[PDB]
């Protein structure tokens, strides 16, 4: 890894911290990825987190996090990850995420922003220079 | 704040949760 590698992380990390006290449980799991859409199961949380719990107490510090960022499990059906996610970000689906969407974005993710700061992050992930963010440029920014 | 981070962070998130 590297140190800006390390850098994304503690801000995925931050993220599901909810309550703050620097570690993520099965419950942060599910109610963070119920406010993206999705509906876990008691039983597939418990495959997640207790994977890679370590050191007992049941919940998840930042270096528990970080190696399962590299060691991580396989897949199954899954292949295309990426139009997944900007699916979710895109929410009218006309193929780029406006600077609007992803302040809609990151307020759900409990992400309270300047205007300054969410245009930002647009033209840093904006390599065409249009003012938006398309799908071939959020692949990229990604890979 | 660091706006490359913010955003890297959110998309991984995003993926992780999906
Ligand atoms: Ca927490
Ligand atoms: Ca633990
Ligand atoms: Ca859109
Ligand atoms: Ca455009
Ligand atoms: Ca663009």
């Amino acid at each position: 890894l590297t140190e800006e590698q390390i850098a994304e992380f503690k801000e995925a990390f931050s993220l599901f911290d909810k309550d703050g006290d620097g570690t993520i449980t099965t419950k942060e799991l599910g109610t963070v990825m119920r406010s993206l859409g999705q509906n876990p199961t008691e039983a597939e949380l418990q495959d997640m987190i207790n994977e890679v719990d370590a050191d007992g107490n049941g919940t998840i510090d930042f270096p528990e996090f970080l190696t399962m960022m590299a060691r991580k499990m396989k897949d199954t059906d899954s292949e295309e990850e990426i139009r997944e996610a900007f699916r979710v970000f895109d929410k009218d689906g006309n193929g780029y995420i406006s600077a609007a969407e992803l302040r809609h974005v990151m307020t759900n993710l409990g992400e309270k922003l300047t205007d300054e700061e969410v245009d930002e992050m647009i033209r840093e992930a904006d390599i065409d220079g249009d003012g938006q963010v398309n799908y071939e440029e959020f692949v990229q920014m990604m890979t | 704040f660091n706006a490359r981070r913010k955003l890297k962070g959110a998309i991984l998130t995003t993926m992780l949760a999906t």
